[PDB]
């Protein structure tokens, strides 16, 4: 009564407002729910080898063209599989690939001395990595032809360039340490610093 | 019918209205036909006849009523309830003799009227909390619980802040130039409007005024001169404060306003503690509402809390009330009407019971 | 229409007659549960926590909280009819919503509503002529008017109030000034005492009042009272015209002091004189009243005086009392005698809770007596002083005509036939209208079939067969449903009463009818 | 680089001009049914937050509210029509529209407004000048042709069905305000004519009385209530000691002047009342208060009073009883003593008592009984009652009659449609154009109904040719071609010459506007 009276003349009491916070986050909820079919045949790549469950209809225009689309993209990225094996360069030829090493390809540029079960599990990690993107350039060396006795406290410490720009840093085992260090969480370590994609619980 | 006879005003809208949509200053179809021209011109030379909070003249506000709103405002009252206002403190016999008038020459449905106190505590938003009425010519404490006024607890202080402009001028001619025209009060109310304020109290306000003279304020006016050393000013608020200024030395304000709350139950005061709102009439600067609050503090226990409110816009006050009570929605559970008025006549206003 | 003014509610033809079809749907609904002895009671809640039992369609109107067109229009009409009738206004709309919802069926098979007003203007005129030739008389008689009273207060509240309030209804118009000019209820008032048992309401002749010695050293019962009714100031005054006292000195304060209660004095003298003079000793009672106050000084003047006075009753109190007591209202002293003077027997007071009251009783002639309800709750109160009311309305509606007909829908179901059968007079689509018109009044007995507990239908062709060759006066049973006549129990309602019913109806059907476009226009943007 | 404030908004050219034919549209779409003996109600929400049901142009666009002032012009020009003859606001309002929308299929095609506006001069000239070779008289002297326009008139409104009654309750109320006053200037103020509603009662209770009936009652119970020659008398004073105009404060010094005082009012109130009591009184009425020693007085001559009463019922009361006001009791003659009443009645119509001031001599102001169901039901048969008094005040002013309902205005667009061949010159089209948009006026009669409009048009339109058979309009409630010498429908030729010439000028006026600017003080 009171009240409301007051609202239609003054402001003085707050008490309606924040009425439509939680409308429109229902909205957005409900919106958001057409995702999952907008886009049912325009992800799988493998719906033609899904026949007689997914063709209801073929208008052989935008599907036929989604093949020529899938196509382009399945060559573009299989013709860069190139990699899969951690590789030892000297460091005669360091400046070479310092900076000579191509402009668009990250370049994990690996330092460690052998030795240690922290630089070898390392070592283990990336060259299974090194398995599953074979677009990603690892080198693997001793620090000590690349850098002139460059401390042995300091590694391994994972080096991150492109274009001779450092973008990532991992410096010696003060954020690798621990033998639970595994798989995943170096491809996420990886992944973060923006060369990879994927997904990790943590 | 939203029409509200103020302190010297009138003003009609209606009750769903943001604003009056006419004025009472106490030629817009005045050259097509000039009916309403004549009736609009004499009505205007009629004067206000309240004054000091009572009735004083009742031929002339009916007469001013009739074409108020029967040739501007274009509404008939017979099919609407009634609201207007009223002066602040009249006994029973100025309001059945209104009611006959009005019954009498427009018969009108129902009524109802409050004190211009409880429009003001409507409009700032409160139902509870004594407000200052310090109204021009007089000053009058009205404590408000529920919203109506106790018949029991009304006091009225003959201060003016036409008195505080004299006293002024009484202790200006210890400065020197004194002022005492038309032109001179003039000057002097426009100097107070400008600056009188209140830090804490006299001797120390003073002191810092002519000691170190750091509160002086040179008057560059075409009407004024600097002839103040931050005396002036701050004497203006000073016999507000404390009456053996003026010559009539009596108890002080705050006095009337503690006895009038501690007379009443020590519960409800706490609700009269909570809000304590003010009004103007005499009072616009600032430095009042904390020196007051310190003052009565010193007859406000220290185990209880007081509080102080004062808005900076009160000039529709009573209008505002007015309007948010005509929306209240149970008023009219309270409306006088015809079935009241052609069975009792006035004496039920008088309340025969109790 | 949304140009002119951007935000302005347009409706078109269909979207106003849809509109009013459903607010008049909901509304008859609501109303079909308040009728009868056996009709559904409501309960209201004021926009204060305050609760109000009725059965009143009016005051359904006016507490339900409803914004609407055909609503208010509805308001209006029931609160003009209960102003002039008040009872069973629930009629009122119940037909004119069942007219509604006939028209609709018609309206919707593309017949344009003019000419079903027309066809519905022919059967008021119809059922007018027939109504006016069955409408039967009866002279006026203690137990025909307890019947018609049995009637209303069957209709409005239950048995035991009915049972009660009928008596002292057909006593209440018993007083009267001139049984042969009208009679008026303001010189027959109604106070509440909220003290005592629902059935513990009454009649007493002559007046109470609600306020007593204002200069309470009074006696407590009083008898034989002569009676003074002035008008008079009897405290002090102060003239219009401003003056002040002068003096010099604290013996010039004695006299003017002194010398300033004179008048009021000397107006109390001369009261004592007239007193001594119209009864010396004997105990001989009589009371002063007056109009305007009285100040403490004459106040104990007249109190140490075995004088008792009255001060600020109400305006009507006066007026009536001059015929009550006999006596002859004053309005000044300039001249005397004991003839304006009125009589009473016996005069006794009585406290209760806060309050006391003032009895005057044992008149000589009872013509103006007063009705006092005692009852626990507030509610209760209003709800029987509306019943009271409705009493009073329905026997003066009966006793100021000399007519009156069978209800309970005896003479509907009569004029249902007649028109019926009249209606192959009756030309065009309108003959149509006739019908659903005759349906109109078919809504009337079949929602005391619904308050009853019977398949309508069933019952509704058992008396419209029960039929004999002449028209059967027969209306519905409240207990077995089985056609009855209605002359047998005596129950009847008056001719005006159902006469206005159908001109206001009929009327607002068409207004209803005939409208065509709905705005809400006046926004200034 | 601003030069003005920036609130300026001006345009211009022929978009604007067709916005505003487009809003004199949207006033013409809302009003297209409400015309003719057969009309389709129309409900209304008050500006002022109330409810309202009428069916004529002004009564319902006063109260509607607008943007884009054009419609606020048309609402005036409304206002101006209703209140200049009182009928016949909705024919103006849809003929200016329909008309406007027929001047636009000319102004499109790079014509200029000032061709425009002089064939609209000529074409009104044209109007009137054949309105007067058409318009033919009636004698005002009968019953007969007075109701018969009365139901003419009133057979488009909702009252038609009442219509001679209404008639009757209309003619009576007319006859008996009417006045005249030395030897010249009769009379016939509506005001003096007071309406008065009265809750419940059927619809023929409506009549008006011979005398006055006023809403107030006696103010003691002594003063009796029956009185059949009324000796009345027109109090203006207030009945207590005067106050005047100067000051105040005489000096007390002494004690035997207070109570001394208190007397001599008594006895200033004792001459005052005793000079009214001189001239053997009955009743008496004043505009404001009453003192309890002069009613007492009074009453020992059993003389009747009454409170304050309004100006205007005063000034009805005075035309009613013959006497004249007086504020001076003391100054009181015996020249104007109220008579002329043939009963004192106190009566309670309802449930407020009301007086009642039956006369018997030829009164010149009156109080209308009516009964009714709701407020609104007593509000329209109001605004059909100033309908009736204004169209029989217009017949009382012009013994010349011209048919409604859709004849003559054919007429006279066939006459001007000859009349503008005669001629040569292009200014033919937009002239010959306003008789085409007149062609307007039956459409809506046959189209409140659904008849085949193009037969009956293209019929009306011949037979108006022939014979000058000019006297053919539509049955409205049959829809059908019929002569109007035998239907009884005739309106006051106030009326549509009122029509003829707003019309007509509001398109001429509409037509200029070309430029508009917003945004300033």
């Amino acid at each position: 009564e009171w009240n409301d009276i007051l609202r239609k003349k003054g402001i003085l009491p707050p008490k309606e407002s924040l009425k439509e916070l939680e409308e429109e986050a229902e909205e957005e909820q409900r919106i958001l729910q057409q995702s999952v079919v907008k886009t049912y045949e325009d992800m799988t790549l493998e719906e033609l080898e899904d026949h007689e469950d997914e063709f209801n209809e073929e208008d052989e225009r935008a599907i036929e063209m989604y093949r020529r689309r899938r196509l382009a993209e399945w060559k573009a990225t299989k013709l860069k599989n190139k990699f899969g094996e951690v590789l030892e360069i000297s460091g005669k030829d360091y400046v070479q690939e310092v900076t000579k090493a191509g402009e668009g390809l990250w370049v994990i540029l690996h330092l460690y001395k052998q030795g240690i079960p922290l630089c070898a599990l390392i070592n283990q990690h990336l060259s299974g990595l090194a398995r599953k993107f074979p677009d990603v350039k690892f080198i693997k060396a001793i620090s000590t032809t690349c850098i002139p006795n460059y401390p042995d406290r300091n590694l391994p410490t994972i080096f991150v360039y492109l274009e001779g720009d450092i973008k990532a840093q991992f410096i010696g085992p003060l954020v690798f340490g621990g033998m639970n260090l595994t798989r995943d969480e170096l491809e996420w370590k990886l992944s973060e610093s923006g060369a990879i994609m994927t997904d990790l619980e943590e | 019918l939203v029409v509200d006879n103020g302190s010297g005003m009138c003003k009609a809208g209606f009750a769903g209205d943001d604003a009056p949509r006419a004025v009472f200053p106490s030629g817009q179809k005045d050259s097509y036909v000039g009916d309403e021209a004549q009736s609009k011109r004499g009505i205007l030379t009629l004067k206000y006849p309240i004054e000091h909070g009572i009735v004083t003249n009742w031929d002339d506000m009916e007469k001013i009523w009739h074409h108020t709103f029967y040739n501007e405002l274009r509404v008939a009252p017979e099919e609407h309830p009634v609201l207007l206002t009223e002066a602040p403190l009249n006994p029973k016999a100025n309001r059945e003799k209104m009611t006959q008038i009005m019954f009498e020459t427009f018969n009108t449905p129902a009524m109802y009227v409050a004190i211009q106190a409880v429009l003001s505590l409507y409009a700032s938003g409160r139902t509870t909390g004594i407000v200052m009425d310090s109204g021009d010519g007089v000053t009058h404490t009205v404590p408000i619980y529920e919203g109506y006024a106790l018949p029991h607890a009304i006091l009225r202080l003959d201060l003016a802040g036409r008195d505080l402009t004299d006293y002024l001028m009484k202790i200006l001619t210890e400065r020197g130039y004194s002022f005492t025209t038309t032109a001179e009060r003039e000057i002097v109310r426009d100097i107070k409007e400008k600056l009188c304020y209140v830090a804490l109290d006299f001797e120390q306000e003073m002191a810092t005024a002519a000691s170190s003279s750091s509160l002086e304020k040179s008057y560059e006016l075409p009407d004024g001169q600097v002839i103040t050393i931050g005396n002036e000013r701050f004497r203006c608020p000073e016999a507000l404060f404390q009456p053996s200024f003026l010559g009539m030395e009596s108890c002080g304000i705050h006095e009337t306003t503690f006895n009038s709350i501690m007379k009443c139950d020590v519960d409800i005061r706490k609700d009269l503690y909570a809000n304590t709102v003010l009004s103007g009439g005499t009072t616009m600067y600032p430095g009042i509402a904390d020196r007051m609050q310190k003052e009565i503090t010193a007859l406000a226990p220290s185990t209880m809390k007081i509080k102080i409110i004062a808005p900076p816009e009160r000039k529709y006050s009573v209008w505002i009330g007015g309007s948010i009570l005509a929306s209240l929605s149970t008023f009219q559970q309270m409306w006088i009407s015809k079935q009241e008025y052609d069975e009792s006549g006035p004496s039920i206003v008088h309340r025969k019971c109790f | 229409v949304k140009t002119l003014n951007p935000k302005a509610e347009v409706a078109r033809a269909q979207a106003a007659l849809a509109v009013n079809i459903s607010a008049a749907r909901g509304l008859q609904d609501v109303l079909r549960t308040n009728l009868g002895p056996k009709g559904t009671m409501k309960m209201l809640v004021s926009g204060a926590g305050d609760i109000k039992l009725t059965k009143d369609g009016n005051v359904l109107l006016h507490e339900m909280q409803i914004q609407h067109p055909t609503a208010s229009l509805i308001a209006k009409v029931a609160t003009a009819q209960d102003d002039i009738t008040g009872d069973g206004t629930t009629s009122n709309v119940l037909i004119i919503g069942e007219l509604l919802k006939q028209a609709d069926l018609y309206i919707s098979e593309g017949l344009h509503p003019r000419i079903i007003t027309e066809g519905f203007e022919a059967a008021k005129e119809k059922a007018l002529q027939f109504l006016e030739e069955v409408k039967v008389s009866r002279e006026m008689d203690r137990e025909t008017l307890i019947d018609v009273a049995r009637t209303s207060l069957r209709t409005k509240v239950h048995a035991e109030l009915a049972d009660v309030l009928t008596e002292a209804v057909v006593d209440s118009i018993l007083a009267i000034k001139k049984q042969d000019e009208p009679i008026d209820l303001f010189m027959i008032e109604i106070m509440e005492m909220k003290h005592k048992s629902e059935t513990d309401t009454s009649l007493i002749r002559g007046l109470v009042l609600d306020h007593g010695a204002r200069h309470p050293d009074m006696k407590k019962r009083v008898e034989d009272a002569y009676i003074l009714t002035c008008n008079v100031s009897l405290e002090y005054e102060k003239t219009e015209v401003n003056s002040g006292f002068f003096y010099k000195s604290a013996e010039e304060r004695e006299k003017l002091v002194k010398a300033e209660r004179k008048f009021i004095e000397d107006r109390v003298k001369k009261i004592i004189e007239l007193k001594r003079k119209v009864c010396g000793d004997s105990d001989k009672g009589f009371v002063v009243i007056n109009q305007k106050g009285i100040d403490p000084f004459s106040l104990d003047a007249l109190s140490k005086e075995g004088i008792v006075a009255l001060r600020r009753a109400k305006r009507r109190n006066m007026e009536r009392l001059t015929l009550a007591c006999g006596g002859v209202a004053l309005n000044s002293f300039d001249d005397l005698s004991p003839d304006c003077l009125g009589h009473a027997g016996l005069v006794y007071e009585y406290t209760l809770g806060e309050e006391k009251f003032t009895f005057i009783e044992k008149c000589n002639n009872p013509r103006s007596v007063t009705l006092l309800i005692k009852g626990p709750n507030k509610h209760t109160l209003t709800q029987i002083k509306d019943a009271v009311r409705d009493g009073l309305r329905a026997v003066k509606n009966a006793i100021d005509d000399g007519c009156v007909v069978p209800g309970a829908g005896a003479v509907e179901v009569a004029m249902a036939e007649a028109l019926i059968k009249h209606k192959p007079s009756v030309k065009g689509r309108a003959q149509l209208g006739v019908q659903a018109f005759a349906d109109a009044l078919l809504i009337i007995p079949k929602v005391l079939a619904q308050n009853s507990g019977f398949d309508l239908q069933e019952t509704l062709v058992k008396i419209q067969a029960e039929h004999s060759e002449s028209g059967q006066l027969v209306g519905v049973d409240l207990n077995t449903g089985e056609p009855m006549v209605a002359a047998e129990v005596g129950v009847w309602d008056n001719y005006c009463v159902k006469k206005q019913l159908l001109h206001s109806c009929t009327v607002i059907a068409t207004n209803i009818l005939l409208v065509d476009e709905i705005m809400r226009a006046g926004m200034s943007s | 680089v601003l030069v003005l404030s920036q609130n300026t908004k001006r345009e211009s050219g022929r978009k604007v001009q067709s916005g505003n034919i487009n809003a004199a549209k949207t006033i013409a779409d809302i009003i297209r049914t409400c015309l003719g003996p057969k009309s389709m109600m129309k409900m209304l929400l008050d500006p002022m937050g109330g409810i309202v049901m009428t069916n004529d142009g002004n009564a319902i666009l006063r109260e509607i509210q607008v943007q884009h002032p054009a419609a606020k012009s048309m609402i005036e020009i409304s206002r101006t029509q209703d209140e200049e003859v009182g009928d016949g606001t909705t024919s103006v309002i849809i003929l200016a529209g329909e008309m406007l929308s027929v001047a636009e299929h000319f102004l499109e095609q790079q014509m200029h407004p000032t061709v425009v506006i002089s064939a609209y001069r000529k074409a009104l000239d044209d109007m009137i000048s054949t309105l007067k070779k058409i318009s033919i008289p009636v004698d005002i002297s009968d019953s007969d042709m007075m109701l018969n326009i009365i139901n003419s008139s009133i057979t488009t409104k909702a009252i038609s069905r009442w219509s001679s009654l209404a008639c009757n309750i209309a003619l009576d109320a007319v006859k008996m305000v009417q006045f005249e006053e030395n030897g010249r200037k009769e009379i016939d103020i509506k005001k003096y004519a007071r309406v008065e509603k009265i809750p419940g009662g059927i619809i023929e209770d409506s009549c008006v009385l011979r005398g006055v009936m006023i809403n107030k009652d006696v103010t003691h119970p002594r003063m009796r209530r029956y009185i059949k020659n009324p000796r009345i008398v027109l109090l203006d004073s207030s009945l207590e000691y005067k106050k005047g105009e100067s000051q105040t404060d005489i000096e007390i010094t002494r004690e035997e002047d207070f109570t001394r005082i208190l007397q001599m009012e008594e006895e200033y109130i004792q001459q005052l009342c005793e000079d009214i009591i001189q001239l053997k009184p009955d009743v008496v009425i004043t505009e404001k208060g009453i003192s309890d020693l002069a009613q007492h007085y009074l009453m020992r001559a059993n003389i009747t009073a009454i409170r304050r009463v309004r100006k205007t019922d005063n000034n009805r009361i005075a035309r009613a009883c013959g006497a004249r006001i007086v504020s001076r009791p003391e100054e009181l003659r015996e020249d104007d003593v109220g008579t002329g009443a043939g009963l004192l009645e106190i009566k309670k119509i309802g449930d407020e008592y009301f007086t009642f001031i039956t006369d018997c001599k030829d009164p010149k102001a009156c109080t209308i009984l009516l009964r009714g169901a709701s407020k609104e039901i007593l509000s329209e048969v109001e605004r059909n009652l100033q309908d009736a008094m204004q169209v029989c005040r217009n017949v009382l002013l012009d013994p010349q009659l011209v048919p409604g309902g859709g004849a003559s205005e054919m007429a006279v667009a066939h006459a001007l449609t000859e009349k503008s061949k005669a001629m040569t010159g292009v200014e033919q089209w937009p002239y010959r154009a306003v008789a085409q948009a007149l062609e307007v006026i039956p459409r809506t009669l046959i189209q409140n109904c659904g008849a085949s409009t193009i037969r009956l048009l293209t019929s009306l339109r011949a037979k108006h040719t022939q014979e000058n058979c000019e006297t053919w309009g539509v049955n409205g409630e049959t829809g059908t071609l019929v002569d109007m010498k035998e239907l009884g429908i005739w309106e006051p030729l106030a009326v549509k010459l009122q029509t003829y010439k707003t019309a007509v000028e509001t398109a001429v006026l509409l037509l200029r506007i070309d430029d508009i600017v917003s945004g300033h003080k």
